[PDB]
């Protein structure tokens, strides 16, 4: 696709042409609030007599479902100060930089981190540095330490004797998690090891079981041929703990402060949803939803899946 | 600043193994490549392999495949190189080095002497002249040719006897910090030059060019620049 085609010949380095070595980078951590880790370059790259310096924003992740947000000021967003700013990769965040041998080269982020969520838009604009900001959400599980980079380089912008700075983002993901409570309805090996239950193609009504507790993450890799699903906007509670308002049907309605990731199932690559039960929620709740498939190619028999979600069933 | 300190000299019997350590202090360890280079006495520099510590796996020159293991201990910022089935020809000074965001190996250990006592499509670097005899204050011009196009991914190193290589120029023409301006580099593609505008006593040494376009990194056999008799 044009959103993520990689140029295999592209080459660069962390320092670029600044001649600065890493021991002289101005290194600092991302500003982290809740589960959003933000690198904001809006005021870090303006030209100064001392320029160009290297501003390295370090994003260190060893927890699940962290959203990474990177803001790079736009050319002409302020007169003169960013006339020659460049960002790399141009197709961030779908394409990132990783170190191969000793240089930075382009890599598909979704191939690097299975289950990673790239939404098409940010603030109702394209998720691309051309609009000033990119975002992505790391998955509930990462098996291998992973390091990749973004460049927001204002070092070629000149204003009087002053030069802008070269901004680097280093995202350093340490391994975290093991397996998502839930089911994968079945490169392929990545799919088979990511969820606790693998539902291989069946021609009947078959049950997936997602057992969760306070603080747990669950998720589902939905079938390829999905037509319709009530997971998780139209849940049906069973077992009679409390009285049920039939309009309080989403997991949000039923579990205060629960979060569903990729509700719109509009993230690229991965036909997944993740759910997070908050640590505050201590009540017991058994829920049900369903997945219906398209009969595009008939097997003479229709496929459907029942998804059972039990919360705090202890 | 950044220091690489290696373990001390070793004497081994033929057929044995040796493990050399390289402790990095004052620089970031986990995300920058550590390389290992050896130099047989009186001979040139030879790339053996590299590791980016967070990856938990090294890369090796085919010449050493199956005899060399490169590892890194992140909690101590120490890299290791283990060479097995030692033979006489493995007698050499082994160097560790690291890159610092500019692709080139710009920080070097002091070297470890190891004494043994009882491929196709690689880029070939050709230096000339093999020897230069010049007087103080004269200009020196050194040449380096690559068998394949390497754009400007070429470095120049100065080595004094017994000492580790010292980076002078990287990206063909960029001076390393602290290097006097009488050193200059030129060229791109396959032909490169190092010029010393006016020779001073400190400038007499062996100079090596090195392509760092692609592994295995390869060195020219050096130009020995000595005082005119």
């Amino acid at each position: 696709d044009e959103l993520d085609k990689i140029d295999l010949s592209y080459e660069t380095t962390e320092s670029g042409d600044t001649a600065v070595s890493e021991d002289s980078y101005d290194k600092y951590a991302s500003n982290n609030t809740n589960k959003e880790y933000v690198c904001d370059f809006t005021d870090q790259l303006k030209p100064t007599e001392s320029g160009p310096k290297v501003k390295k924003c370090e994003v260190k992740v060893n927890e699940p479902l962290i959203k990474v947000k990177i803001i790079c000021p736009l050319k002409g967003s302020v007169e003169k100060l960013y006339d020659n700013i460049e960002y790399v990769p141009k197709k961030s965040p779908y394409v990132v930089l990783t170190k191969e041998e000793t240089k930075l080269k382009e890599k598909l982020l979704s191939k690097l981190i299975y289950g990673l969520l790239i939404s098409p838009t940010v603030n109702e604009k394209e998720n691309n540095f051309k609009e000033g900001v990119i975002e992505f959400t790391l998955p509930p599980v990462v098996h291998k330490a992973t390091v990749f980079y973004f460049i927001c380089d204002n070092s070629k912008t000149e204003d009087d004797n002053k030069k802008g700075n070269r901004g680097i983002v280093e995202v350093y993901v340490e391994p975290y998690g093991n397996k998502i409570n839930g089911c994968a309805f079945l490169e392929k090996i990545k799919m088979k090891t990511f969820f606790t239950q693998n539902i291989y193609k069946k021609n009947n009504i078959y049950p997936c079981y997602m057992k969760l507790y306070s603080g747990d993450i669950g998720g589902i890799l939905f079938p390829k041929n999905i037509k319709s699903t009530t997971c998780f906007e139209e849940m049906i509670p069973y077992n009679k703990e409390i009285k049920w308002n039939k309009e309080n049907k989403s997991l949000g309605n039923l579990v205060n402060n629960s979060v569903v990731y990729n509700k719109e199932m509009n993230a690229k690559y991965f036909n997944v949803q993740y759910v997070h039960i908050p640590t505050s929620y201590k009540d017991t709740l058994n829920l049900f939803c369903s997945i219906i498939l398209k009969e595009e190619e008939s097997n003479l028999i229709s496929t459907s899946y029942l998804v059972y979600v039990s919360i705090n069933e202890g | 600043q950044v220091q690489l300190v290696q373990s001390g000299a070793e004497v081994k019997k033929p057929g044995s193994s040796v493990k050399v350590s390289c402790k990095v202090s004052g620089g970031t360890f986990n995300t920058y490549a550590i390389i290992w280079v050896r130099q047989a006495p009186g001979q040139g520099l030879e790339w053996m392999g590299a590791i980016i510590p967070f990856q938990d796996r090294g890369q090796y020159a085919q010449k050493f495949q199956g005899r060399v293991t490169i590892t890194a201990d992140k909690s101590t910022s120490t890299a290791y190189m283990e060479l097995s089935s030692l033979r006489s020809e493995d007698t050499a000074v082994y160097y560790c080095a690291k890159e610092s965001g500019r692709a080139v190996a710009d920080r070097w250990g002091q070297g470890t002497l190891v004494t043994v006592s009882s491929g196709g499509s690689d880029i070939v670097m050709t230096q000339s002249p093999a020897s230069l005899a010049l007087s103080l204050g004269e200009r020196a011009t050194l040449y380096c040719r690559a068998s394949h196009s390497i754009s400007s991914w070429l470095a120049w190193y100065q080595q004094k006897p017994g000492k580790a290589p010292k980076l002078l120029i990287y990206k063909a023409s960029t001076l390393e910090s602290g290097v006097p301006s009488r050193f200059s580099g030129s060229g791109s593609g396959t032909e490169f030059t190092l010029t010393i505008s006016s020779l001073q006593p400190d400038d007499f040494a062996t100079y090596y060019c090195q392509q760092y376009k692609s592994y295995p990194w390869t060195f020219g056999q050096g130009t020995k620049l000595e005082i005119k008799r």
